[PDB]
């Protein structure tokens, strides 16, 4: 088959520890995937129904 | 009671208080006053990690 | 469009630029300019390491490990020019004159005074009467069984200048064995394959395997002579005396006949040093000889920290 | 008379990475910066039957 | 012959020079079958083009 070729990402997802994370890593000792994503689920809008 | 129970030795940000507290600390501390209290020496008295 | 990679080079090259010691003050003194320039540094380094005024004052931040020489000189004759560089040398005390000749020994030449490894002894050492003379009690002390006493074990040799009667000789004492010509190479210890018992696998949950592992030396006074041997282990200094001792039984019950029921100064059966800690699970390695009868099979090791111990009774 | 001599290096390298095999696309890679102070970590699936 | 030219081949220590390639243009040359006469005309009969 002719194809010999796919395409894929050229660089790696990052991923950083942010200070809203880094003050639950300093206080608590644990840290939350994407607390920006939480967030926004949680305290910005009542349902948001998924 | 026993020394460290409760005591958590995580790095917060510690508040800087004008009255003063070191007034017969370490013979409260040796008696026995208050539970759940934690002594370091100078080679552990430091922020710990993350 | 290249993938630019999983690991960064800038991060290992910053942190070895910092991990990196830094260098060593040359100071010039032919040249005036220069010498005026390294004092400069000099002050400057003192002002920058004592006063505890500052920070950047603290330098503490992030081992002396070259062996202690010790310089012998013996004769000529009580020392091949050929014999290898690192042999643990033994050495012997003189009564009124020590200055001529210190008279320092090698386990070849124990051999020949203790009476295949024979013949590379006597080509080696045809005319050993000289090795007769640097101990004139032998025939006396092999009885009063005061042998061990004085041998006392100087190591392995580093370096030896030649000359025609008398021989330089640098003796590694305390410490890894090391060099000092060039920036410090290694040396390595050897001792004849032969004459020489594995006493961790004389007898062979799981045995556990400690880190280091030891040489020890003893001396025993058989009724074919007295002889020496070295023993690779590596459990404790409470366990190899009884496990020599289980070993040397065979040998321990043939001298109900010489010993002494009224003179008790003859009964000890021998005694046990411990030389030095080397690496354990490696082994050795296995050379022969190159010299012009070499015949002998000797085992070498590697990693020799000289830490040489007392003569400890075994019976 | 001192003697400078030259002799010759060779490198047997050759360029190889990750994403460019097409083994990368079996797995989904992203970069943490710090993963060695991270203690443990896990997942939590909710399935509704 | 796949199985003989993949049998050599590798790396060179030298990695300095060109080699020869095809006039009409394209791919460099890989190796070079030597044989007598007979066995190149049946090569040539069992592989045309």
């Amino acid at each position: 088959e002719a194809d010999n070729q796919i395409m894929g990402p050229s660089s790696y997802a990052s991923f950083v520890v942010r200070g809203e994370n880094l003050v639950t890593a300093v206080s608590y000792g644990r840290v939350m995937r994407t607390f920006e994503h939480f967030m926004a689920r949680i305290v910005d809008s009542p349902e948001k129904a998924g | 009671m026993a020394s460290n129970e409760g005591v958590e030795n995580r790095p917060f940000p510690y508040l800087t208080v004008d009255a003063d507290l070191l007034s017969n600390l370490r013979q409260s501390a040796a008696e026995g006053l208050f539970h759940s209290f934690d002594l370091l020496v100078g080679k552990d008295a430091r922020e710990a990690g993350i | 469009m290249k993938v630019q990679g999983s690991v960064d080079r800038r991060r290992l090259q910053r942190r070895i630029a910092g991990l990196l010691p830094p260098p060593a003050r040359r100071l010039n003194i032919s040249r005036g300019s220069e010498f005026t320039r390294d004092v400069r540094g000099l002050v400057e380094e003192h002002a920058q390491a004592s006063s505890l005024s500052a920070a950047a004052v603290w330098r503490a931040g992030l081992g002396w490990r070259p062996p202690v020489f010790g310089d012998f000189l013996i004769h000529a004759s009580s020392f091949n020019n050929a014999e290898a560089t690192g042999t643990p040398l033994f050495q012997f005390k003189q009564s009124d004159p020590f200055s001529g000749v210190d008279a320092v020994f090698t386990p070849l030449s124990l051999f020949i005074l203790m009476n295949g490894l024979t013949r590379m002894a006597n080509l080696l050492y045809d005319s050993p009467a000289t090795l007769a003379d640097l101990v004139p009690d032998f025939g006396r002390l092999v009885a009063d069984r005061r042998f061990h006493n004085f041998i006392t074990p100087v190591g392995p040799l580093v370096e030896n200048i030649k000359s025609t009667y008398l021989n330089k000789i640098t003796t590694v004492v305390h410490g890894p064995v090391v060099s000092k010509a060039i920036p410090r190479s290694t040396v390595k210890v050897t001792v004849p394959q032969e004459a020489f018992v594995d006493l961790d696998a004389w007898l062979s949950g799981l045995q556990p395997c400690p880190a280091d592992a030891r040489l020890y030396v003893a001396l025993t006074y058989e009724e074919a002579g007295p002889r020496f041997t070295f023993f690779q282990s590596s459990r404790g200094h409470c366990q190899i005396m009884n496990i020599l001792r289980i070993y040397y039984s065979p040998s321990i019950m043939h001298r109900y006949a010489v010993v002494q029921p009224l003179h008790i100064e003859e009964l000890t059966f021998g005694a046990v040093a411990c030389l030095g800690t080397f690496s354990a699970t490696d082994g050795w390695r296995r050379s022969a000889f190159n010299y012009r009868g070499s015949s002998l099979p000797v085992v070498e090791i590697d990693s020799f920290y000289s830490n040489v111990s007392d003569w400890e009774v075994i019976l | 008379k001192f003697e400078v001599l030259l002799g010759v290096y060779t490198n047997a390298i050759q360029y190889v990475r990750f994403l460019e095999t097409a083994l990368a696309v079996s797995c989904v890679n992203t970069e943490f910066k710090d993963l060695s102070r991270m203690t443990d970590g896990k997942i939590q699936f909710r399935i509704s039957v | 012959l796949s199985e003989m030219v993949a049998a050599v081949s590798g790396e060179s220590v030298l990695k300095g020079v060109s080699t020869y390639t095809t006039a009409k243009g394209g791919e460099p040359v890989g190796g070079v079958f030597i044989v007598t006469d007979n066995v190149l005309r049946q090569l040539l009969t069992f592989l045309g083009e």
